[PDB]
């Protein structure tokens, strides 16, 4: 098979793993730094 | 005047209906003198009261055509008797208790001498309304007359085109439009109008 | 709808708050008839004390002038834009900018009329608008050279993009300097348009009603000024910014026109700025168009705070605050020199 | 729109590949190879009890932080020239921290739930272990999102109410009606998982 | 007891085609017309004996038939009397 | 007996109706609540008589908790796997059509409110734009209704 | 008036093609009317099976009240 | 007998390997020029 | 010797039915609504004449339950797996024709409600293009209750 | 004898005829619509010739349901596979085939109509180019009935 | 006895829990860092009060520590399948619970420090809304270990 | 007996731990050398003094360093899963930490660079935040190091 | 005898250990000769001291290939895939960590030479900017030969 | 025997030796084209030299014909598998390594010239970058010809 049981749970868990890493790296990539400062 | 109800009334098909809308025309015409003279703001319903007459016809011709697909409100009407007909199944065909205990819906079939009487002598048989196949025989019916009334109306069109031409003494638009152009149509679509029927 | 209510305040949710809370410190109708009551500029001082503006007049020489009042209003109004801009993030730093960008090119106009008669350029920028202020020293020591003050602009200054309209420095003398700020303005106005569709959501909802106004507007007012004047049909045409309303035909018929009664015969076409150009009489003693026209910006700036994320915010309180600085400047001059007949000829904010 | 375009593109080619995997099977009449009973079957219930708990908390979680910090924006910008603020809208936050609590408390109850199992056939597995794998994953998909959902709404709403006090005194305690509205709905989420669970037996 | 003219005149509009309609739907169940069956509230085990069954539960929905349009017919006169009312 | 992974669609179909009927109605919620917001200080007069779009998300939640409840109490362990993909059917039903009205809900709302401020006679429109929105959620909750009896 | 070969028969061409394509359409197009009819038909029986069904389909004479609040109901349904 | 796994790590790692090239490449694609003050005297 | 699993297509067809008509007449409503709200600050006599498109949008989501409840009602136990795909044909049918008509009512009804307030004459024109969107969905509940009931 | 899943593709031909067409007869109805009610304010006296556009759109969903109605009464139960992809081309090529012309028939009729506001003699250029629109989906209605039919 | 696999989703558990922590910290500290040059440039005197921020997140970071080398404690050989889920709970627990927290953390972070860069009073207010972002990474981490000590 | 596939998650292990911390030291540099080239066309005797945030991005890369040699030292043919994991999750833990951890650093160096410019008192806050980030890939590497031993 | 597949990782190996370090170099030769060209006009004298961030790129260049090279010549046809395996990682450390390394070299030699034009006290400063950032090409370097000869 | 499928990943290494090499030199050709119409239309007289950036990108294309022939003399039927891989391998090291090559010959094409029409002395830098440029295709044959001729 493409597949066995141990692999689905195992890529299974990577993709909730990546949901996460995907959502974090995309906030922290948004980061940004202000061009300017007061007097 | 008469082929706008005529088409909407293939559309709006219905006894019922037809007799509602007719209703509807008639209240308006009536009293067309009250509602004139006091006439009112409402866009909607003063264009409708304009278009009373139309909706008079357009009504009218509805129940004509609802009656001739054997149709109020989507059921039939009965009164002149089915053409197809039961029992001589069961006698000249093979249907049996065990038949109607075991196939839900069962059929029906006209090759045996039996069943069929004749076409209904006018509109399509009350059978239909009830049975499952409706649609299998409706649609063909509708599609296919849909064809035959549009091709017809669209070569009546043609037609319309030599009387201003004649007038305005266009012998090469006579000539090189009309001619070819009635016997493209009457050649493509009236030729699948002779098959149809 | 691009969901920014999401997004809006991880960045501009500070500065959103902030702007607000200046918005709702300033004056209102009952402020307003408070200080038409006033018998001196120094009476005005002391009511206007107890606004929000507070003790900033304080500061200045016993005789209180309106120039005097005008510059310390103005200047208020840049630190607070300045501190909006410095606490800015990225985007919302663009919109600033783009905001500014008006007053720059209104200084460059300045410049280059300086330059061409040969002025010291330095000697200019004290009156130079400081919101448009050029930090680019790309900008400065031109030695009043007009090509050199070209390249510098096209250089180091964000109107390259709009000059690209225009092709050299001799255009600077090839035409009367108000069809070149027009046509920056036209290019400037455009491109915002564009800014704020491509931000989209609800910062487009906002505030491209606004923009549509000050295009449409524009037209207008340009029309109507063109006839007494020698400024051409294409050159007006050429002049209308595309973003308003009235782009489709609309501004081809202003083209045309050539009468008060053809521009009104175009707005007969568009209700919401047909009902400005019947109540603009225009006539001696009653409401003419531009305060009309300046009824409804402030109509819609106000109207622009009913959305809550968006940097259209932003834009209305300029504008507002700007148009609170003519007002409280023109109530200063009725006060100052006794015409109180026509004070009440401000308009209310808020 | 870099990583935005990345996610689109991604997930256009997933799909694709979804697809004609799927025309390519049926038409090679492989339903035998693609039964999703196999998956679901060998996929171990542990795996569905224990995701459904982790996103029961952390998706309520989620909601939590997300509306909090929607709302502080708000309160802290506005509370800068309206410094009354401060006390009166962190009711905005206490609403919006009320989320995560529903997330321990469905949390620790669908934990409750566990049990070991001593057996591989799916078999000896049995039904009810396995509905109490999906049942479980299930509550806890629900509540996560209920209150994901819920947190997201009263941080926005307390945003707007953070901003309009700071233009006028009054109007707070009247709009927080929206702010108790957007916590039923979070109320409702925790409603279900309840129900989900409570008749749910691992062993 | 009173409403608005409009109202009442729909009021005596509606009455009227329900009392016509029904007393057709009536007219037609109690003919026992097959068009109609579908409608009828019949049981698996009525379809034994004979059709005589079928007949009088054809009935029992003309009857209610009626009923209704007995209903429209006091739903019409109350209406025109409010209408002749205002 | 019915199959051991059988329950999994019914799972589901309760999940699928409460968070998707969430997803809508904290949607509908907070887009009239910002408008809401915005229209307060403008118009104080008007907010008891502007909640009630808010009320009417809160009935779309209504409508996914129903259906919600109804599946949790069919639910077992040992359900047919056709009954369990009908539960999966009311589920999606009820959830996605509320998700739809809760758009529906919240644009409408923020527009109207909108409107209102500046113009009172709208209110009335406003009430039924929102009730036709809110229809599309009952259409949803009797399909679901429907499919979780049978 | 003056005559242009290219002109004239670029007219030409252009009324053929939509002469033609134009039957055609028409005739495709005509299969409108079955289109709205059958329409009209399932609207008509979908209706009545979703509405007046529910009062013609009980027992007891009840159903005469029950008929009389379904009736009023399919009414405004259908002239909706 | 290893299909699976080998199938899952060629599939998974030519994934990994493509997108890393792809986004290599988007990123360079898009690479600001950077020649700011020369753009409008060459435009 | 009916697959279980079959049945599924069937209750999916019910689903899309339900679902993809209800999005479709959300954004209708949606769009046509932000358009009502922004006329009726100037014209607010224009306020039920305006209404109109929603009420389409109203037609899109009843066609949707329609077809929904009709597979709905054909459902069964041990449904065929011809007729599970001809109900999934019908859901779906129904279903992405609701959502294009919709998107067409709610896009025609926004532009043309504005194009109103400013010309009044534009009402018939609305109207017509408004029905001639419907029409698309009235395709779409012809095909689905063909295939529903075959 | 033949595959049990073949009607499968059948009746995703029935569908995709018409909502694929149904799509792009959405898209042209909306695009012309918004044209036309922008044309409208300033040469009001045009909008009946005008909405030839959305005339001609709906042909393409005339198209969509035709060739969706052949695929229909074609299906049956035991159809082979052959048949069933015979079904599944013709439904493509009609539904993607109208959405391609539906694209077209949009962008020429919204540019056309607000070009004709500014000059009325283009009219018939933009009637040609709509006819050039509409042929692409009569070409794939031919295609679609060749299939079908075969 | 036990599938040779089991330890992966346990080791997978400890890595999350360790990973998701740390990048929800370096995101609050990032900003809450940013917001505090920003007040410091106008404000230097505010430096050592205002840095609190970023303590919060190193608690958060702490939060993330602590439960991942408890998982690394009960990553055993013969580690269960239950026992490795269990841990791979906590993880997800505490890691996206983390995450979140910093996202609140850093916002409300750097809100607050500008805020009190101009308005001294709003400082408590300040600690007073990051403690109940901070409680979140509490929530998560008592979940956590309540998952690994099943 | 030790699958012969084994030894990819070790590899891997190794491979992440270098890889991340790498990505993570080199955006920590490029922010911050952004930041040291912009401040010192202004105040050119802070250059030296500037430097700190490259360093630290610099020590995140040794961290990777750290675990990934010892990850390679630990990579034996006959490798068990469960060390294989363990030896993953450990390269995971580092790399991802030292990723978020060099993300904070470069922010946080560029920001607090360019305000001591204008402000020389920031100096010891920026130290104080870097550090607080730098506990961040302390702690990727503490895991690290713990789960790779174990 | 091995699985015969396993060359494949070997050569996986080779190509993402050069191209990967290669796509670093080109970012960082590039965004660098644009820091020149930009510098030039300015400063011609400070041609050859600006090219040195491009050398440095060059360097991470040099290290792919040195890495590259390796593999392919320890590459053989009865490969293990223990060590298929070690080779791909030793060439994923190289040439992910040189892209990082690239990205840095990079944006610091084109922020570093902008600002030595302006300021020629930068210089420093930027070397040791640079050097920081191939240190970390360096340890990718490092880690990927212990791998390679392991 | 080795299976008949195994040619495929050389047919695909000869394949993709010509198609990326070709992509990185079409890119770099493209930009130094730009560049060099841009200077030319105001330094006409420097063309005849400014056009060595697009040599050099031909240059690219060189490499990439070089290896793919090579590749293509060498696939055989019988091929090993593990050759087959190795070709695969040459193939993408060459490919991508151009693309690497002309990614950075084509920015610093455009650039330089842009600048060197303003600065004629950058020429001398500009042709030193573009030699950087070029060794990185130069290494990716080098890495290409090891592994193919192995």
């Amino acid at each position: 098979g493409f597949f066995s049981p141990g692999i689905w749970m195992g890529l299974l868990t990577t993709l909730f793993m990546l949901f996460i890493f995907t959502y974090g790296l995309h906030m922290i990539l948004s980061l940004k730094t202000m061009d300017r400062f007061d007097d | 005047v008469i082929t706008f109800p005529f088409l909407f009334a293939v559309m709006f098909g219905d006894f019922g209906h037809g007799i509602l809308m007719t209703l509807f025309a008639v209240w308006m015409v009536l009293r067309e003198s009250r509602i004139l003279s006091q006439k009112n703001e409402n866009e909607m319903f003063s264009m409708v009261f304009s278009g009373r007459y139309i909706i008079l016809l357009m009504g009218l011709f509805s129940i004509y055509t609802g009656l001739i697909y054997n149709d109020c409100f989507s059921k039939s009407l009965n009164i002149f008797g089915s053409s197809w007909s039961v029992r001589p199944m069961f006698t000249i065909g093979n249907w049996t208790e065990e038949t109607l205990l075991g196939s839900s819906v069962l059929q029906l079939n006209p090759a045996i001498p039996g069943v069929f009487g004749g076409p209904y002598p006018f509109g399509i048989d009350p059978i239909w309304n009830i049975a499952t196949n409706k649609l299998t025989f409706l649609n063909s019916f509708k599609m296919k007359m849909s064809v035959i009334l549009g091709i017809i109306h669209m070569l009546f069109g043609v037609s319309l085109s030599l009387f201003n031409h004649i007038y305005f003494k266009k012998p090469l638009n006579i000539y090189f439009g009309f001619i070819p152009e009635i016997i493209f149509m009457s050649s493509l679509f009236g030729y699948l109008v002779i098959l149809i029927f | 709808s691009f969901f920014p209510e999401l997004y809006f305040n991880v960045d501009n949710g500070y500065l959103e708050g902030l702007v607000r809370g200046l918005k709702a410190g300033v004056l209102s109708q009952a402020d307003y008839l408070n200080l038409v009551q006033c018998e001196t500029l120094e009476d005005l001082k002391l009511h206007l004390q107890s606004t929000d503006y507070g003790n900033f007049l304080a500061n200045e020489a016993s005789p209180l002038t309106v120039s005097v009042i005008d510059d310390k209003l103005k200047e208020k109004m840049v630190v607070e834009f300045r501190h909006m801009r410095n606490h800015a993030y990225e985007p919302l730093a663009s919109f600033l900018d783009f905001i500014t960008y008006s007053y720059m090119i209104d200084n460059v106009i300045l410049l280059i009329t300086g330059t061409l008669h040969q002025r010291s350029i330095a000697e200019l920028v004290p009156k130079c608008h400081p919101l448009g202020s050029f930090e680019q020293m790309e900008a400065v020591n031109i030695a009043q050279t007009p090509a050199e003050l070209y390249n510098a602009i096209l250089v180091d200054t964000p109107l390259a993009a709009f000059f690209q309209d225009c092709i050299s420095e001799q255009d600077l003398d090839e035409m009367n300097i108000e069809i070149i700020r027009n046509t920056l303005y036209k290019a400037y106005l455009e491109s915002f348009y564009k800014f704020c569709t491509l931000l989209g959501g609800t910062t487009a909802d906002a505030m491209c009603p606004i923009l549509e106004f000050e295009a449409d507007r524009r037209a207008f007012i340009i029309t109507i000024n063109s006839f007494g004047t020698e400024l051409s049909k294409e050159d007006r045409a050429k002049l209308f910014p595309h973003c308003g309303r009235l782009y489709p035909e609309g501004l081809a018929q202003l083209a045309r026109a050539d009468d008060y009664e053809q521009v009104k015969n175009v707005a007969d076409y568009y209700p919401e700025y047909k009902l400005l150009f019947e109540g603009a009489g225009s006539n001696p003693g009653d409401k003419t168009l531009e305060d009309r026209f300046f009824e409804h910006e402030v109509k819609l700036n106000k109207l622009a705070f009913l959305n809550q994320f968006h940097f259209g915010v932003f834009y209305a309180f300029v504008k507002l605050k700007e148009q609170e600085c003519r007002n409280i400047v023109w109530i200063a001059e009725c006060i100052a020199q006794r015409h109180r007949a026509k004070i009440d000829n401000y308009i209310p904010i808020f | 729109t870099g990583l935005e375009l990345l996610y689109l593109g991604i997930f256009v080619a997933f799909w694709a590949c979804m697809i004609v995997v799927g025309i390519c099977y049926t038409i090679f009449d492989l339903g035998f190879r693609f039964d999703v009973a196999w998956f679901l079957t060998e996929t171990s219930p542990f795996m569905w009890s224990n995701l459904g708990i982790g996103l029961a908390i952390s998706l309520s979680v989620v909601g939590a932080a997300w509306g909090i910090y929607i709302t502080g924006s708000s309160i802290i910008g506005g509370g800068v020239k309206a410094p009354r603020i401060k006390t009166k809208n962190l009711v905005s936050i206490i609403f919006c921290e009320a989320v995560a609590i529903y997330g321990i408390i469905m949390a620790i109850v669908i934990s409750n739930m566990a049990e070991p199992f001593s057996a591989t056939d799916p078999k000896a597995i049995g039904h009810r272990n396995y509905h109490a794998g999906y049942s479980m994953f299930g509550a806890g998909l629900t509540v996560g999102l209920s209150n994901l959902f819920c947190g997201v709404c009263v941080g926005i709403v307390g945003s707007g109410a953070a901003l309009a006090d700071a233009q006028n005194p009054s109007l707070f305690v009247k709009i927080l009606i929206v702010e108790i509205f957007g916590s039923a709905i979070g109320l409702f989420g925790v409603i279900v998982a309840i129900l989900q669970t409570s008749r749910v037996k691992m062993g | 007891l009173c409403c608005g003219p409009k109202l009442a005149a729909c009021g005596i509009v509606l009455s009227a085609w329900g009392v016509i309609m029904l007393i057709m739907l009536g007219i037609f169940f109690n003919v026992h017309s097959a068009v109609l069956i579908e409608d009828v509230p019949f049981t698996e085990k009525d379809f034994e004996n004979g059709p005589q069954n079928i007949y009088n539960l054809y009935e029992q929905v003309s009857y209610n038939c009626f009923i209704a349009a007995g209903l429209y017919l006091l739903l019409g006169g109350f209406s025109f009397c409010q209408v002749r009312l205002n | 007996n019915n199959p051991e992974y059988s329950s999994f669609f019914g799972v589901m179909g309760a999940s699928s109706a409460m968070v998707f009927s969430a997803m809508g109605a904290a949607y509908g919620t907070a887009k009239s609540g910002t408008g809401i917001a915005a229209m307060s200080v403008m118009r104080p007069e008007l907010i008891m008589k502007s909640i009630i779009p808010v009320v009417m998300a809160g009935i779309i939640a209504i409508y996914g908790l129903v259906v919600a409840v109804l599946i949790a109490n069919s639910l077992t362990d040992g359900i047919t796997l056709y009954r369990s993909f009908l539960q999966l059917g009311a589920g999606l039903s009820v959830g996605l059509s509320g998700l739809a009205a809760g758009f529906a809900i919240g644009i409408v709302g923020d527009a109207g409110v909108r409107g209102t401020a500046q113009q009172p006679r709208l209110f009335v429109g406003m009430i039924l734009i929102l009730i036709f929105a809110e229809v599309l959620g009952l259409y949803g909750l009797i399909v679901a209704l429907i499919l979780s009896t049978k | 008036e003056v005559f242009d070969f290219g002109d004239t028969m670029v007219h030409q061409a252009i009324h053929t093609i939509e002469y033609c394509l134009g039957c055609i359409s028409n005739t495709a197009s005509y299969l409108r009317l079955w289109a709205l009819s059958l329409a009209h038909a399932q609207l008509s029986e979908v209706l009545w099976t979703m509405v007046i069904h529910i009062g013609l389909h009980v027992r007891s004479l009840a159903g005469g009240l029950g008929l009389f609040f379904i009736f009023a109901a399919f009414a405004t349904l259908t002239v909706a | 007998l290893e299909y699976s796994v080998v199938f899952n790590l060629v599939l998974w790692i030519m994934t990994g390997l493509a997108l890393a090239v792809i986004i290599t490449s988007y990123n360079i694609w898009n690479m600001d020029p950077g020649y700011d003050s020369i753009i409008y005297r060459m435009t």
